[PDB]
């Protein structure tokens, strides 16, 4: 179900296939569990996944509305199972694929992209800006983006 | 620490312009900000022949002004990173902008221009006609609303409130450069407006800019007169729109409300807090605290449901709305009307304490950002007169107790004829009579 | 404003409602009979033994 | 359902996607009606399809076990229906795509091909033979194809 309400917006329909037809691994995976694996996940899979990825070094206890001293006392005397960097994410490889879902809709969402930059990267702001220069998101209710 | 953080919140400044209009704001240490004009206008203030003006207008409020047409207006705003948004409901229209506190003034100008010197290029209208006309056919498939509207249309029937804020299909088709003008003309006037702002802005700087573009002075005393609206008659009834080809069904049940002023609105809310809301994605599921919720799971009663306390100037609608499969409608309703009852009969101190701590968080929540603050302020003043602080609200809430609730709900719920809105494959809801009786004993 | 006042103290709760019917009926009986009997007897003035009794009563 | 029994053999699972990721039209279409169009076909659509494609010139009344004279008399005074090559099939264009159905199976069917010959063509017989040379289909129950 969770995956049924979500896919109510085709907006999330192409976005899943995009990443798929863009990569071959890691980032190429879906954000919403494929159908076939529904109900076939185990308790052990959960655990192992957690014991492996939810480890201190990958974790950050952020938080507003409070004095740093407290949010600290908690984190230390209280947080265990951590201490480590756990499993390493398989380096994301690029594919360059093309997926198409014919489904007879009045509309046709379609996204075409290329390997952009990465977080922290220098070559980031460029796109972030090339983005705005191209136009991403409106500011005038029911208008046009002359900009 | 709570008890204290509520006081440190900077009091909101309010000073009226000698021309009727008013100005308010809450200054914070923020770089970005928000400001807008909250006009006390609406579909209620409309009539048979014009029904829909306030919306058609809302549509042409950005396609330029006399001073700077579409291209430039849009260009001018986008180009500075500002966000011009706005809405328009039965008793409140609003146009506001989001931008850097820097543009603070320059902004006002824009707002000011839109309201007063709105273009209304007849060439853009015949274009905005086909548009609205679509927004209908599209809004005509959001049952959650189709419902509320129908709910209003019977809840009030034969009164201004029984009208859609989008207006008839005919009106949209024949409204004219004329009437559109007239609305703005007669409706967008100083006293019936509030310039609201919150962010990194000093009341002073602001107030001035307003004094600069909001200069239109009133001679007589009539231009100072705030038109009092002819009240709307509540009618215990129902309207059932049946379509068995509709996947699910929607149901809205309500009673006449007390109106913005009345304090009990608070209680009524604390109540709604107890029956809360639910959708198949809540994670608490069977452990949720709202009895109606839990049951809705323990029996698969619905898909979603919500308690609402819509408040209007002189009235209001109190009730709930759920969506559900054609075959669980009944059980669901039943349970709902049930809970409602319990409210008037055996509400506990635990239910309230919880409802209060929920409400508190919910109120605080409405004030998360600049846009949401000016909205409140644009509203608070326009509706309540003053502006109520979280410190005030809160106290007004800490004062409520079980005993208090049972009394207020009893007052507006117990043995009252309600309004019903059924839409979709509703062959199971049936008989007002029954539904009526569910208004007492439990 | 009896109808109001009534709907408030009486016909409101299903409890006081019932409680009224009870007591109410009590009164109704107690005084419906009187009227009925009285009416009936009147329509039969001097035919009932209740009338012609004085003619044979005296120890 | 008809499409449910069929797809019980992954053999037909990749074959549908193959043609899809091989072409862009005509032959690129599926042999079993996509799910979305289930129940959305009309009475019209059928008719029009028939009135358009089931036309004499495209039809042949073959048949064994009978004398040609009869199979003839029938065809004549009975199959009166109009002629004309009706609608023309959109020329089959080549794509060169790649479709993948991850579904957690013990087995992994996979077919990789390239544009081959056509019916009544030149190289036609070349592949048919290159096929056998490579090995297609067995002749020894539970054996190996040393050939």
């Amino acid at each position: 179900v969770d995956k049924a309400v979500a896919f109510q917006s085709p907006q999330v329909g192409v976005l899943e296939n995009l990443h798929a037809a863009a990569y071959k691994t890691a980032l190429a995976n879906p954000l919403y569990c494929p159908d076939y694996r529904i109900g076939k996940i185990t308790s052990e899979q959960l655990h192992h996944f957690v014991q492996n990825n939810f480890t201190s070094a990958r974790m950050a206890l952020v938080g507003i509305g409070v004095k740093h001293s407290d949010l600290k006392q908690v984190a230390e005397q209280f947080l265990n199972i951590r201490s480590g960097a756990g499993t390493s994410s398989a380096k994301a490889t690029y594919w360059g694929g093309e997926i198409r879902e014919q489904n007879g809709h009045s509309l046709v969402h379609a996204a075409v992209v290329t390997e952009g930059a990465a977080v922290g990267s220098a070559e980031a702001n460029a796109f972030s800006v090339l983005q705005h220069v191209l136009g991403a998101g409106p500011l005038i209710k029911r208008g046009s983006s002359v900009t | 620490t709570y008890a204290q953080t509520l006081q440190n919140i900077p009091e909101t400044n309010v000073t009226t312009l000698d021309n009727g209009l008013r100005v308010a704001s809450e200054e914070s240490s923020q770089p970005t900000c928000t400001v807008g004009v909250w006009i006390g206008a609406g579909s209620r203030y409309e009539n048979e022949k014009n029904n829909g003006a306030g919306y058609f207008v809302e549509h042409l409020a950005f396609k330029g002004t006399k001073k700077r047409p579409c291209a430039a207006f849009e260009k001018e705003v986008e180009s500075m990173g500002a966000h011009f948004n706005g809405y328009t409901s039965r008793e409140q229209t609003a146009f506001y902008i989001k931008a850097l506190s820097k543009d603070m003034p320059k902004v006002v100008e824009l707002l000011a221009d839109v309201v007063q010197n709105c273009a209304l290029e007849e060439s853009q209208i015949e274009k905005e006609r086909g548009v609205i006309l679509q927004e209908l056919k599209e809004m005509d498939n959001d049952m959650t609303n189709v419902t509320f509207d129908y709910l209003h249309a019977t809840a009030f029937q034969g009164t201004a409130l029984a009208r859609t804020v989008e207006g008839t299909t005919e009106n949209i088709k024949h409204l004219t450069r004329a009437d559109l003008a007239s609305y703005i003309d007669t409706h967008f006037k100083a006293p019936r407006m509030v310039l609201a702002a919150a962010g990194g802005i000093s009341h002073k700087e602001l107030v001035d800019a307003a004094r600069q573009h909001f200069s239109g002075v009133s001679f007589t005393y009539k231009e100072d007169a705030v038109p009092i609206l002819p009240r709307c008659r509540f009618t215990g009834s129902e309207i059932r729109a049946r379509d068995d080809a509709l996947p699910v069904a929607h149901v809205a049940l309500a009673v006449e409300g007390p109106g913005w002023a009345d304090p009990d609105n608070v209680v009524l809310h604390v109540a709604n807090a107890i029956i809360g809301r639910y959708d198949r994605t809540f994670g608490g599921g069977k452990h949720l605290s709202s009895r109606l919720a839990a049951l809705a799971v323990e029996h698969k009663l619905c898909h979603s449901f919500q308690t609402f306390n819509t408040s209007y100037s002189d009235t209001g609608l109190f009730g709930f709305h759920f969506v559900a499969d054609p075959l669980s409608i009944d059980d669901m309703m039943f349970c709902a009307q049930g809970e409602w009852m319990r409210l008037c009969t055996s509400t506990t101190e635990s239910e309230v304490k919880r409802a209060k701590n929920h409400l508190r968080s919910a109120m605080v929540a409405q004030l998360d950002g600049t846009t949401p603050v000016c909205e409140t302020i644009g509203s608070h003043l326009l509706n309540y007169g003053r502006r109520i602080s979280l410190e005030e609200w809160d106290s007004r809430i800490s004062a409520v107790d079980a005993r208090m609730v049972r009394d207020v709900c009893s007052k507006y719920i117990y043995d009252k004829c309600p309004a019903l809105a059924a839409v979709g494959p509703i062959e199971q809801l049936l008989d007002y009579n029954r539904i009526r009786s569910g208004m007492y004993w439990i | 404003a009896l109808l109001r006042q009534a709907y408030s103290a009486l016909f409101r709760r299903t409890s006081t409602f019932a409680l009224t019917v009870v007591l109410g009926a009590v009164l109704f009986e107690r005084a419906f009979d009187q009227g009925a009997d009285a009416i009936f007897e009147h329509l039969n003035e001097g035919k009932l033994w209740k009338h012609i009794k004085h003619k044979y009563e005296a120890s």
